[PDB]
RNA sequence: ACGGGGAAUCAGGGUUCGAUUCCGGAGAGGGAGCCUGAGAAACGGCUACCACAUCCAAGGAAGGCAGCAGGCGCGCAAAUUACCCACUCCCGACCCGGGGAGGUAGUGACGAAAAAUAACAAUACAGGACUCUUUCGAGGCCCUGUAAUUGGAAUGAGUCCACUUUAAAUCCUUUAACGAGGAUCCAUUGGAGGGCAAGUCUGGUGCCAGCAGCCGCGGUAAUUCCAGCUCCAAUAGCGUAUAUUAAAGUUGCUGCAGUUAAAAAGCUCGUAGUUGGAUCUUGGGAGCGGCCGU
């Protein structure tokens, strides 16, 4: 602190109050703009409907094709490219399927090789994509 | 070898009864039925078994000992007077109506629809 | 290379081996005992360096 | 609005680094020595000691001959002494900090049932507790956490009801004796 | 954003949460007006309007679950159209009636507590005490560990008579009888390049498929993908996404920084704000312990 007056409580509090806005992690949480522009509307997960299956070219170094899924969210009507996890799990996603969709892990930031894809597909037609991959549940059709 | 030591013994002249916490030793065999404890407490306190009401037994873990609460009234005319109706009914000397509260309430709300003597002609 | 057509390529084309028959692993304190026996009661002071449990150099 | 308690608290804390080799292999040294079943049984003891050891730190800040300290301190000392962890010779609360996890593991029923020699191992001891063969002052104790009061140590023996005592002989013997007379004819 | 008592985290300071069982407030689809009464601007009262919606012989009538269940819808997201006034209390003219208030079961891995999933011996074996031997080897009186080796002794998961429980039941506790060798009465969940505990093993793929919080792995000896064996970690739980706390001395009062890493106004005056020099009583009187103490 740069005012050690005994009667300086408000300058020290009112400075700190003003300088907390220059923090990212604070400015984000304490404005509507981060919580509005969030496609999930501040929710953890979100059910949406697959409208196409999309190949996304991996980043500069490594070079695969990352199989993601273009999603119309129910609650918002908003557009999302959400990644599909492990080997050969895009074979489990028929078009126009209700998929439960979570974040990727970095609180709405793009992960690894996948440019501007912040989401993974968790369940497809209310059946878990780990259970389909392990073959425990069979896809109800 | 089923033994009964009584405990917290108290004489309520204002409900006309003895009351005591009943410690029952029964090592080897099960929780002994209330009837047997009632007969075994009658011969203990020099009374008839009919004016005794002995309930709420919780057998200690391991099970060589249980604890219930007991009452010995002076007369059956006192017993039947100042005893809760469910604990009389366990001795087969009280009967309550079979009709559930769902029937009584649907009757009550149908009886409010009609006024006067028509209130009798709800249940047939 | 590889469009949407190559999905589940490598998962498909592995010689699918069925699991071996195991005497089932003991669970609870029977296991923690067995772990304690593998480490602190049996083994000897070794020349140079002590090896890892899964070690197969 | 209901007549329920709700009051409940954790009895352990998970350690900050989940893979300290030095900790992982000192807590398995504890589990082997004293025949516990998971690291929760160790973090449970460590947490009780840490709460005791927190309360002690709190009383040593206070001035000597403080009424709250003298009352609270003696109350803590007579408790640790009563369970056989600390000594009557050493009941002074700067010794409470010089006190560790083996002192509490020694007083749990599993280890007393073993170190009285009416069990064959620490793992056999849990079996004898779990299978309700042992008692403490005519009370059959199912549970090996049971910390033994210092006065209540000598009254650990078999149950009167168990076949190890003068009890009704068990299921396997009685079936093998009935099969033995079904085998003889 | 109902407030608070409080909750989480936590060296010391803090930060975040508090719709949520106690207190106080507010509202009964939205506004508004009022009757009765001690007490209401009441909604399980009434009167309109607005919105919505029911019945209709089309003239009319009836409605208010943010009470208990239950239904639709909305969603990532939340249970039975159960039994009971016996407990707790409340209401009434009332020892007697009534109470979806409340209690009891049902659903319930929100979460918390305890705590099974084997123990013990005889053997093969191996490592470590000893007489002894250069080495081998001998003995096992002593130990300790592993083999779907064998052997009885165990006790409850379950099955289940009875009592107990209780308004009547249930569960628990007690207790006849059954109830275990692959103890098949079968422990998962995630990992095994580094951070980070644990394979430079084998088979497949060949910058593909995929993994990968980050750094990275994948183009023909892949420690990272897909599997097998193996090993590790937590364990009846374990992973994931998101808010949030510590870690963050990366919001800094404690406690940060500002020549060059981000940063001192171009410079000065200047009012509120903040901070502000030194100085105003001391010596002894009374008493104790061994010059100093109360």
């Amino acid at each position: 602190g740069k005012c050690r007056g005994l009667r300086t409580a408000r300058k020290l509090r009112s400075h700190r109050r003003d300088q907390k806005w220059h923090d990212k992690q604070y400015k984000k949480a304490h404005l509507g703009t981060a919580l509005k522009a969030n496609p999930f509307g501040g929710a953890s997960h979100a059910k949406g409907i697959v409208l196409e299956k999309v190949g996304v070219e991996a980043k500069q170094p490594n070079s695969a094709i990352r199989k993601c899924v273009r999603v119309q969210l129910i609650k918002n009507g908003k557009k999302i490219t959400a990644f599909v996890p492990n080997d050969g799990c895009l074979n489990f996603i028929e078009e126009n399927d209700e998929v439960l969709v979570a974040g990727f892990g970095r609180k709405g930031h793009a992960v690894g090789d996948i440019p501007g894809v912040r989401f993974k597909v968790v369940k497809v037609a209310n059946v878990s994509l780990l259970a389909l991959y392990k073959g425990k549940k069979e896809r109800p059709r | 070898t089923v033994t009964i030591r009584t405990r917290k013994f108290m004489t309520n002249r204002l409900l006309q009864r003895k009351q005591m916490v009943i410690d029952v030793l029964h090592p080897g065999k099960a929780t002994v039925p209330k009837t047997e404890i009632r007969e075994k407490l009658a011969k203990m306190y020099k009374t008839t078994p009919d004016v005794i009401f002995v309930f709420g037994f919780r057998t200690h873990f391991g099970g060589g000992k249980t604890t219930g609460f007991g009452m010995i009234y002076d007369s059956l005319d006192y017993a039947k007077k100042n005893e809760p109706k469910h604990r009389l009914a366990r001795h087969g000397l009280y009967e309550k109506k079979k009709t559930s509260r769902k029937q009584r309430k649907e009757r009550k709300n149908r009886m409010k629809k009609v006024r006067g003597t028509a209130k009798a002609n709800v249940g047939a | 290379h590889g469009s949407l057509a190559r999905v589940g390529k490598v998962r498909g084309q592995t010689l699918k081996v069925a699991k071996q028959e195991k005497k089932k692993k003991r669970t609870g304190r029977a296991k923690r005992r067995m772990q304690y026996n593998r480490r602190f009661v049996n083994v000897v002071p070794t020349f140079g360096k002590k090896k890892g449990p899964n070690a197969n150099s | 609005p209901v007549a329920r308690s709700w009051v409940c608290r954790k009895t352990y804390v998970t350690p900050r680094r989940p893979f300290e080799k030095s900790r992982l292999d000192q807590e398995l040294k504890l589990i082997g020595e004293y025949g516990l079943r998971n690291k929760r049984e160790v973090w449970r003891v460590k947490f009780t000691l840490a709460k005791i050891r927190k309360a002690a730190r709190e009383l040593l800040t206070l001035d000597e001959k403080d009424p709250r300290r003298l009352f609270e301190g003696n109350a803590l000392l007579r408790r640790l002494v009563r369970i056989g962890v600390l000594d009557e010779g050493k009941m002074k609360l700067d010794y409470i900090l010089g006190l560790k996890i083996e002192d509490f593991l020694e007083r749990r029923l599993q280890t007393q049932v073993f170190k009285l020699g009416l069990a064959k191992s620490i793992h056999h001891a849990r079996v004898l507790i779990r299978q309700r063969h042992i008692r403490v002052r005519k009370q059959v104790v199912n549970i090996p956490s049971f910390i033994v009061r210092l006065d209540s140590q000598k009254h650990i023996d078999f149950s009167l009801r168990s076949p190890y005592g003068g009890g009704r002989p068990g299921r396997v013997k009685r079936k093998n004796a009935k099969k033995g007379q079904g085998g003889a004819g």
